[PDB]
């Protein structure tokens, strides 16, 4: 298999995300419940909020108190961050080698 | 923690009217309150999820609305399988929590008690005392009293009431009087007599054996 | 089909512990959250405790002193309850509720009748009650059964096992020395007693124990 | 700022019950509550620290609940050690403030 590694790297951080979205759900809700007052605890609000974190977006209607919670929070946010710039990349190398071309 | 606060604790309704329960947080929830009923001896039931959405298996008569602090449960029409109590439940914050619950009464026809008498059983006598069992079944309103007479004589040791909670069929109340005493003095007497008073009739429903 | 499945009753000596269960059917998710809910009686829902089996994490009622501490087996799909030293405050029903991790209680199970006494079980005595001899009748006539003597609650009264519902009052237990009695009626058509078969089922899970008892005429 | 109300001033009990002292702040402050126990002539003692988090040191009697605005201090069985003040304080917002306390007796 020898497609392009920006496209292949993509691919892999897009399945990637999916994966972190659904375990940050996932640990969001085991690691907020227990804690008077969290409303990050129950899993499809949970995913909503692991969509706008990994966006960066965020709103502010939910967001976890817990250690564990923010510790989710923020493996949620980098691989969100990551995983875009990681596209951005292999625009840019695409639209670099097209520009050789042209 | 969040507290949800059910006022009045009692709501009674005639058959065919339109009921409402409340159901008031302590702070904003949005739409995440959940109800449940729970009849006499049974568990509960949950009727309507996240205040307004239906749920498989519940008569189209109920319904929920509301959101934010404010939260309402509504019977179309209540007949007597609606008698229940009715409990909300919040999920918006941990920990999740229940209020207090509303009881459901149905204002029904006045009806007068149907009395029977038992005479103790072979079976009981044999293995030591006896126990005169009086029914009063199927009546309205739940006020009454029963008098015990041994002989024309009025007993009142050894008697034990029983009243049952509304009923889920006709709403109506019943009620059991126990007389027990033992062969020794079960025998020394003829007549047992069983009388009933209620409101719909100044004269006392009596039922006797000898 | 019952999805959750729980005891009838346990009874518990005053500073002993018991442990409750809870048997799951059905659809089984990594999502679920198994709760448990007191109720004293006459009285309204208490919040104990949940516990996710899939992980085996558990949280608890803080307002309230910690009695309970909640355990799961993904072998036989059990979820338990461990209530330690036990007074007369504990006595409630206590039902298990299966949540789908969407904030509310689905399924409930039966619950189990926890008595906290330092008296003995007693299988109840059941005895017929025809009317007597004298007694005229209607369209309709009423017969019943007497459960007397037993410890501790609960007894569930059936009849016919189950085929006769309609006009069934079974009245509230009334405790005297350390033993309840309560009575169960039945109402049905003059015309088919005794041509036909009327038998009351009392149950007292306590002490392992149906018996039955047919009504015949004196 | 954050005023910190604790209603009964003054809490009676009998040896063994279950006592519950009650803090209530203006606003809400999640679960940033701190409980401290002070005797006769001695100095503040922390007992519970955000709401419900136990402190090595201290019997298991003690316990802590509550989160927003309406907070609870309670002691399972009182013995007669447990007679003492009891304040709450608050964490969450500047500058931190006191409850005006409530006395066991
Ligand atoms: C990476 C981001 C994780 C930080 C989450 C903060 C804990 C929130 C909490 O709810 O934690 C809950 C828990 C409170 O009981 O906090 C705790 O103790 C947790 C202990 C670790 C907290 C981090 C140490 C603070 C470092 C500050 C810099 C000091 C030098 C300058
Ligand atoms: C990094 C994700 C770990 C999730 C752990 C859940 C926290 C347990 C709460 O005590």
């Amino acid at each position: 298999h020898g497609s392009a590694l920006h496209w292949r790297a993509a691919g892999a951080a897009t399945v990637l995300l999916v994966i972190v979205l659904l375990a940050g759900s996932y640990l969001a809700v085991l690691a907020e419940r227990g804690a008077p007052g969290a409303q990050l605890i129950t899993y499809p609000r949970a995913l909503w909020w692991a969509c706008e974190t990994a966006t960066t977006v965020x709103y502010g209607d939910l967001y976890p108190v817990t250690l564990w919670g923010r510790l989710v929070a923020v493996v949620v946010m980098v691989a969100g961050i990551t995983s875009f710039g990681l596209v951005t990349a292999a625009l840019a190398t695409w639209f670099v080698g097209r520009e050789q071309e042209r | 923690d969040i507290l949800l606060t059910q006022s009045p604790a009692i709501l009674s309704v005639s058959p065919g009217e339109r009921v409402s329960f409340s159901c008031r947080a302590s702070q904003s929830i949005g739409t995440d309150i959940h109800w449940y009923q729970q009849r006499t001896n049974g568990s509960p039931r949950l009727l309507i999820k996240y205040a307004s959405e239906s749920i498989s298996g519940i008569p189209s008569r109920f319904s929920g609305s509301g959101s934010g602090t404010d939260f309402t449960l509504s019977i179309n029409s209540v007949e007597s399988e609606d008698i229940a109590n009715y409990y909300c439940q919040q999920s918006n914050r941990w920990p999740f929590t229940f209020g207090s619950g509303t009881k459901l009464e149905i204002k029904r026809a006045d009806a007068a008690p149907t009395v029977s008498i038992f005479p103790p059983s072979s079976e009981q006598l044999t293995s030591g005392g006896a126990s005169v069992v009086c029914f009063l079944n199927n009546f309205y309103p739940k006020d009454i009293n029963v008098k015990w007479k041994i002989d024309g004589s009025e007993r009142q040791n050894g008697v034990l009431n029983s009243w049952t909670d509304q009923d889920s069929k006709d709403s109506t109340y019943s009620m059991s009087s126990t007389l027990t005493l033992t062969k020794d003095e079960y025998e020394r007497h003829n007549s047992y007599t069983c009388e009933a008073t209620h409101k719909t009739s100044t004269s006392p429903i009596v039922k006797s054996f000898n | 089909q019952v999805q959750l499945q729980q005891p009838g009753a346990e009874l518990v000596k005053p500073g002993a512990s018991v442990k409750l269960s809870c048997k799951a059917s059905g659809y089984t998710f990594t999502s679920d959250w198994i709760h448990w809910v007191k109720q004293r009686p006459g009285h309204g829902l208490e919040w104990i405790g949940e516990i996710i089996p899939s992980y085996g994490r558990a949280n608890y009622n803080e307002k309230i002193q910690k009695k309970a501490t909640l355990t799961a087996d993904k072998s036989s799909s059990t979820a338990f309850m461990q209530l330690s030293s036990l007074t007369s405050e504990d006595s409630a029903v206590y039902y298990c509720a299966r949540e789908r991790g969407d904030g509310y209680f689905a399924v409930w199970g039966a619950g189990t009748t926890v008595t906290v006494s330092s008296a003995k079980t007693t299988p109840p005595s059941v005895y017929p009650l025809a009317p007597g001899s004298a007694a005229q009748t209607n369209s309709m006539v009423t017969l019943g059964c007497l459960v007397k003597g037993y410890f501790p609650e609960p007894v569930t009264v059936t009849w016919n096992s189950g085929s006769l519902s309609s006009g069934v009052h079974t009245f509230p237990a009334v405790l005297q020395s350390d033993l309840y009695t309560l009575s169960s009626s039945v109402t049905v058509p003059s015309s088919s007693w005794p041509s036909e078969t009327v038998t009351c089922n009392v149950a007292h899970p306590a002490s392992s124990t149906k018996v039955d008892k047919k009504i015949v005429p004196r």
